[PDB]
């Protein structure tokens, strides 16, 4: 009984930083891919002189 | 797999270090709380390991008085009182015989199953209390395994995120190589 | 039930309940510890003499053999098993005294162990850090 | 609250358990740059 309540405690804990740690990384990819697409852009324009 | 991480999991308890400010402070329990002085009497000879100071046996069976209170009246009087004691003694004996023959094996049958009836309500409780135990256990397993797919599915993309992501780092470099070469044979000519 | 007193954990000769917890009761015992306490003995909610319920249900209790027993034979019976209580009874005193030990060394251990994760919790972020 | 602290001593040694392989894949992680 006991046992379950720490995993009660415990299970929100371990949801609660996981979906942080994925949710920062998808945000690394949202900062990543913005640039990483301009500069494509960018050489498109250098390749158009 | 956990029986070789359950060695590995040791080696922390193994560098423990002096600071056993133990939490064994709370809750500190009482020796004395309703000890009376007898009660401690007898707790301080089972420390000391006293042998049993017997109950006579002498009682049961004294013919006579001893060889030099042989020449009292009074001696042989309790003697004799003894010597009466003893029969009647025998009397309410005999007497406890009788119905105990007669009535004693009904009531061990009686008894005999009034003892089956506490293992019977005790098993039912049993019972009910090894289910409960087991239905909290299918309670535990359901919870984990639900909570543990689902971290499992976002730590699967997790590890796809963060691989893809460096990955894309990688090519990042190679576009600002290239952008960087491209500038430079642009800017030249 | 055929029942047990919560104290002795035994059956009672005169029972009651305390209706300040349901549990049955031997009530010179627990008049006794009123009397000492003023409180229900299991959950120590307060309590009287007063509020105790009787029962008055007859008793199956049976000798323990009756083939033995006789008046010096009951007294030296009587005497064992006196014997064999207040050696129950400085048993729970050992029992006691031991559940001290082996709970303390457990809190240093699991107190010890805190401190481990807290360092590895470090590593690991460190680790992702690193991994950044 | 013996029984509790063992198993939570106990739940401690799973917790260990899982954390000693995190920090093994991590750093097996960081090696493949």
């Amino acid at each position: 009984e006991e046992l379950k309540k720490h995993e009660d405690s415990a299970i929100p804990r371990r949801l609660e930083c996981l979906k942080e740690d994925v949710q920062r990384q998808q945000e690394r990819e949202k900062e990543l891919q913005h640039r990483y697409a301009d500069l494509l852009l960018e050489k498109e324009t250098l390749k158009s002189k | 797999v956990r029986e070789a991480a359950a060695a590995l999991v040791e080696e922390e308890t193994r560098r423990y270090r002096p600071t056993k400010n133990y939490l064994s402070y709370l809750t500190a329990p009482d020796y004395s709380a309703f000890e009376t002085d007898i009660m401690r009497n007898e707790f301080e000879r089972l420390a000391a390991r006293q042998p049993i100071e017997l109950l006579s046996m002498k009682r049961y069976e004294l013919p006579a008085p001893s060889s030099g209170q042989k020449n009292d009246i009074t001696a042989w009087q309790e003697c004799v009182n003894n010597s009466m004691a003893q029969l009647e003694h025998q009397a309410v004996r005999i007497e406890n015989l009788e119905l105990m023959s007669q009535h004693g094996c009904n009531a061990w049958k009686v008894y005999n199953e009034n003892l089956v009836h506490m293992i019977e309500h005790a098993q039912k409780e049993l019972q009910k209390l090894r289910k409960h135990i087991q239905d909290l256990n299918w309670q535990r397993k359901n919870m984990q395994l639900t909570a543990g797919s689902k971290l499992r599915e976002m730590e699967s993309n997790w590890v796809s995120l963060v691989s893809k992501n460096y990955e894309i780092e990688r090519t990042i470099v190679q576009l600002e190589n290239e952008i960087y070469q491209i500038k430079q044979q642009h800017g030249e000519a | 039930m055929s029942l047990i007193c919560s104290i002795s954990n035994e059956v009672p000769e005169h029972p009651c309940v305390s209706p300040v917890s349901n549990h049955v009761y031997e009530r010179r015992l627990i008049e006794k510890y009123i009397a000492e306490n003023g409180t229900d003995p299991i959950n120590n909610q307060p309590l009287s003499e007063e509020q105790l319920i009787d029962i008055k249900v007859a008793h199956p209790i049976r000798p323990k053999p009756p083939s033995a027993t006789s008046i010096p034979a009951i007294l030296k019976a009587l005497q064992d098993e006196w014997d064999a209580v207040m050696l129950h009874s400085f048993t729970l005193r050992q029992q006691l005294q031991t559940t001290r030990q082996e709970l303390s060394h457990a809190l240093y251990q699991h107190d010890a162990a805190c401190r481990v994760i807290a360092r590895l919790t470090k590593e690991v972020t460190a680790a992702r850090e690193a991994l950044a | 609250e013996l029984s509790h602290a063992l198993y939570q001593h106990d739940a401690a040694c799973r917790v260990i358990a899982r954390l000693t392989k995190e920090v093994t894949a991590a750093r097996e992680a960081l090696a493949t740059l």
